[PDB]
């Protein structure tokens, strides 16, 4: 059974160069910066920001928007992860993701392991399948498969994880359909419902 | 020999969907960005964003004035006890709600089956709602110059009565009881 | 509270004679000729439709449908009690709650009144399910945008998907959820763009 | 050198999309999972199936008729393996095993996953155990061909046939009697 999950980002995990919306899915960097306390809790030298949502069962999957963004990194990690310094995130520190660098996609976030897509993806989607050590990516414009990392042993629970490099553009986690939630629906239901 | 019984109504936050907040003296009804971590007792409204008072009524004639102020999205009324509070209901008199209310910050709207457009001339900023259990009225008038509103069509009431508040949008102005 | 990515599978039991369902019965055409097939009470005999296989008593559920290149189509959420047999309208008070294309227009419950102004052809709908809520709602897959929410129902009884082919141009594919690589060697080097049958 | 075993599939192992014969030597794949209980000997996450008897000591051999299928692995396994998620088939991990897949991919399942440049594809594989010594090997059992072989390791409690399957095609995956 695929969840299809809600992901809100954390503001505890988030980076101090990230300025998070104030419904937390969306993010952006641009030229001020937070200064916020650089707890344990969070990251500090390189661009992150994680889910709160932790998960550590089943099938789940979201989908991000990276339209007109240069350089990004997609994926999911632990919540036993490093969140001091500036490591590497290779899937032996715990962190498997899809990124874009120099209009490319490589797998692992690794400059050897390029893939070769022949067009450039506007909304992706990151699967993860805790038993299965399966955490894949794919393009939703066709729902066609990306790339699925090589599968990981996984000890506790792992998060959504998000890294921006880019100031140009901010980058968006797709909600979770609501329907007509919170909404009135009149007698004849609603139509082309916006905001 | 008096009219009516002024209800000194305060929120129950054990009745409250896990989206509302209730003030701290139980007087001021907000919404949040998500719902909260709060146990689903069968007390609970989990569907409808819904909150009850804390005394009911069985007899007797009652009225309290509620402040909406420059809220864009309000409903208040009455509700029996036996209404459905874990799943959507259509808030009408049918279901056991006798509520009022406005939407859209300019559509008032009487919430039977079908929903009344009501025609507002000047818009409230505080509602008194009258109740009166042995002639089944439920009564809303513009408490600052006491001009009727809306009064359903009267029914033989079942069961306690409940003063029930709605708020499904989040913004400045609470939703606010005044006391007696 | 929480999304179910429905897995939907046709019910060939269900499928109207003039229908033709894949192997996997995640696609279903409509055939030149009818597959004398019994006429169980639980098959269409009148109009064409399919329903899904597992059906829905509790909880949010959602699924994709590819409608592209097809011009008289129609998909929701039925009860598990319509009547097959007959050619009773696809209106909610006959227990179907759905998003039509219907001479190269957009209808919702199936109704002339209630055309869909939209301007953008469709090409993956998303059907929503919100059982508690008496939620259907659908939308535009390619921007995750909403269609259309049908007026609240107090269901009382499961919902199955609903699926009604009209035309013979092009076959009606039902996204399958996503399943990584459920089923696939993984290579040293990772998964590349997996294509499978 | 090697003692010939009479190897038969263990339903009770068997992934619940497998299809185990009634002579119990052949191994099929169904179109989905079957609803079949979930036995802690049973394996749920990989296609995998045991014998029905196990080798605490000495050296024997069976030999597997693959035929025409693109894709295949067998060998052994520990028995305190997991069945029940999914475990990188490794000789850490208690398994040893090798196989076919994509139909021309030929490898060797340890880590890193050895790739086999095996000349001419077998159509029946032999699989040769030696418990003391630590050895697992697998020849053509047509022409003799030494296929791969896997570095001494010392052996721990029993050591149970596994055989996997991921795909759906004609040819099935059967046991040479012995
Ligand atoms: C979303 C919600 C209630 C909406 O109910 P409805 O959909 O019936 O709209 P209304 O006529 O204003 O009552 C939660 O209270
Ligand atoms: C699908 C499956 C196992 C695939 O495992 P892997 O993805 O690790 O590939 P391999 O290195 O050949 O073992 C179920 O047995």
């Amino acid at each position: 059974l695929l969840h299809a999950a809600d992901v809100v980002l954390d503001p505890d995990t988030a980076h101090p160069e990230l300025f998070l919306s104030e419904d937390r899915r969306s993010v952006r960097r641009g030229p001020s910066r937070q200064s916020i306390p650089d707890n344990p809790e969070r990251f500090d030298c390189q661009p992150c920001v994680l889910g709160l949502e932790s998960f550590s069962s089943g099938r789940h999957y979201w989908e991000v928007e990276v339209e007109n963004v240069m350089v990004w990194a997609v994926g999911v990690c632990r919540d036993s992860v490093e969140r001091k310094g500036e490591a590497l995130l290779v899937p032996q520190n715990g962190f498997w993701t899809l990124e874009m660098f120099g209009n490319q996609y490589r797998a692992l976030s690794s400059p050897e392991k390029i893939l070769p897509l022949k067009e450039r993806l506007h909304r992706v989607g990151i699967f993860l399948d805790y038993e299965s050590g399966d955490v894949s990516f794919y393009n939703m414009r066709d729902r066609s498969h990306i790339y699925t990392c090589p599968r990981s042993p996984f000890s506790g629970p792992l998060r959504p994880f998000f890294r921006l490099g880019s100031d140009d553009s901010p980058l968006f986690i797709c909600p979770a359909f609501i329907g007509a939630q919170g909404v009135t629906v009149p007698e004849g239901g609603l139509v082309l419902h916006r905001a | 020999k008096a009219l009516f019984q002024p209800a000194d109504v305060i929120l129950d936050p054990n009745t409250a969907n896990p989206i509302l907040l209730v003030s701290d003296d139980q007087r001021s009804l907000q919404r949040a960005d998500e719902r909260q971590n709060l146990p689903d007792n069968p007390e609970r409204f989990d569907w409808h964003y819904c909150v009850l008072g804390c005394k009911s009524f069985t007899s007797g004639r009652h009225y309290w004035e509620v402040e909406v102020g420059d809220r864009k999205e309000w409903h208040i009324g009455v509700c029996q006890e036996n209404v459905e509070r874990k799943c959507w209901v259509k808030m009408t008199p049918e279901n056991g709600f006798w509520t009022v209310g406005l939407t859209d910050g300019s559509k008032y709207r009487a919430l039977s089956d079908p929903r009344t457009k009501l025609t507002v001339a000047n818009p409230p900023q505080r509602v008194g709602v009258f109740l009166d259990y042995e002639t089944g009225e439920v009564s809303f008038y513009n408490a600052m110059d006491g001009s009727h509103i809306y009064t359903f069509p009267h029914t033989f009431f079942s069961g306690p009565l409940w003063p029930v508040f709605r708020i499904l949008t989040l913004e400045p102005t609470a939703l606010t009881i005044c006391p007696a």
